[PDB]
């Protein structure tokens, strides 16, 4: 659950909300990507451990399971988090945790009337096609 | 009925037949009331009188007759017949309270003891205690917590994802 | 406050809370959305103000305990979900 890759970086600033500054370490988004060189050298050491490329069903439920993992993981990561700020074992940001705030704020709202009527109109139109 | 061939029949038979057709009529076992009128054969339906009155209160229930059955309760033949009537009268009493309970949408006492047939108001107040109405502010009861509209704002979701997973299944099987 | 579902905000309410008469409401939540606190919209029919609020606020130790025991909760129903999709689907799973 998770890429191997975490690039982080140092930043020095004075923190604005009146706070002790010091080195510590930003993070910035980490990827893995290839050449056509080292494409081709994966290609030939992963071709007997290599899942099909196309969307077969098996494969696409299977990763929507993945999906539901990585999400239950990253919420029992917060919930961690959130206990120890409570328990006091680490401090409360005053940062971030608003962004946790923001999140629980875009939370979908499901069984609004309107909504429900629409998503069921497409759950029907798909289901006709099948 | 297995013996009719050699035993004789008296009016006795008609009398029980009758008796157990009303004993159906009133413990609500219509289904079993058909089914046991069924056997006997066409011509005593109309004839013989002591079948004829449970088949025709039966009748008289079935089309909402009930001002009907009160009024006929009088044809009783037989004083065994009238226990029953009783009991009979009293379902069809249980029976009334529901249909102001399930159609209408809200009653009022002094047509609803009229519609339950009660001559005395402590009656109702009775059934208001062993059937549990809910009184209304303005004395009239509601009925509105029976209908209800449930289901109509919450996906189900889950049911759902199990049947189009159901669907993945039958799809991949290699069978 | 709102319990994030009723997010939907009567005009009463925001009355008597902020103590302004019942035509300043419409100005006062135009004002909030203007200068960049509330992304919501605001119905004058209903006299209801609907409410998407993106400006993020500090916290205390109760409320991240009650952040934490409703992460508690969306997290168990998530793993409830993964482990009905995980048993329905074991067959095709693979």
């Amino acid at each position: 659950l998770g890429l191997p890759t975490e690039a982080y970086i140092s930043v020095e600033e004075v923190h604005d909300d009146g706070t002790p500054t010091s080195k510590t370490f930003e993070h910035v988004t980490s990827e893995i990507g290839a050449e056509e060189a080292e494409e081709v050298g994966v290609e030939h050491l992963l071709r007997d451990i290599k899942d099909t490329t196309v969307g077969t069903l098996s494969q696409r439920i299977t990763n929507q399971v993945h999906g539901l993992k990585g999400l239950n993981s990253k919420l029992l990561d917060i919930r961690s988090y959130l206990e120890k700020v409570a328990t006091g074992k680490l401090p409360i940001n005053h940062q971030i945790i608003y962004q946790l705030q923001d999140v629980f704020n875009l939370l979908p709202d499901v069984s609004l009337q309107e909504f429900v009527k629409a998503f069921y109109l497409k759950t029907n139109d798909q289901m006709v096609v099948v | 009925f297995d013996y009719k061939e050699q035993l004789p029949e008296s009016a006795y038979m008609h009398q029980l037949l009758g008796l157990n057709l009303l004993f159906l009529l009133s413990q609500n076992r219509v289904a079993e009331f058909h089914t046991e009128l069924e056997r006997l054969p066409a011509k005593d339906i109309q004839t013989n009188v002591y079948i004829k009155h449970p088949v025709s209160l039966e009748q008289y229930l079935m089309e909402g007759s009930y001002n009907k059955v009160f009024l006929a309760k009088g044809n009783i033949p037989a004083e065994s017949y009238t226990f029953f009537i009783d009991i009979l009268l009293d379902t069809i009493r249980d029976e009334i309270a529901g249909c102001i309970e399930k159609a209408y949408e809200k009653i009022l006492f002094t047509e609803a003891t009229r519609i339950l047939f009660f001559n005395t108001p402590k009656k109702m107040t009775d059934y208001a205690k062993k059937r549990g109405w809910v009184l209304g502010p303005n004395n009239y009861y509601s009925f509105a917590s029976q209908q209800q509209k449930p289901e109509d704002t919450t996906i189900p979701s889950t049911e759902l994802a199990k049947q189009v997973i159901e669907y993945a299944r039958q799809l991949e099987m290699i069978v | 406050t709102r319990p994030a579902n009723h997010r939907q905000l009567t005009f009463e309410e925001i009355a008597k809370s902020a103590k302004i008469t019942v035509n300043e409401v419409e100005l006062l939540v135009m004002k909030a959305l203007s200068v960049g606190l509330v992304k919501g919209s605001i119905d004058e029919v209903d006299k209801r103000v609907h409410m998407t609020w993106v400006q993020p606020r500090v916290l205390d130790l109760q409320q991240i305990k009650g952040m934490k025991d409703r992460l508690e909760f969306w997290c168990t129903d998530v793993k409830s979900m993964e482990m009905l999709v995980e048993h329905q689907a074991h067959d095709i799973l693979t």
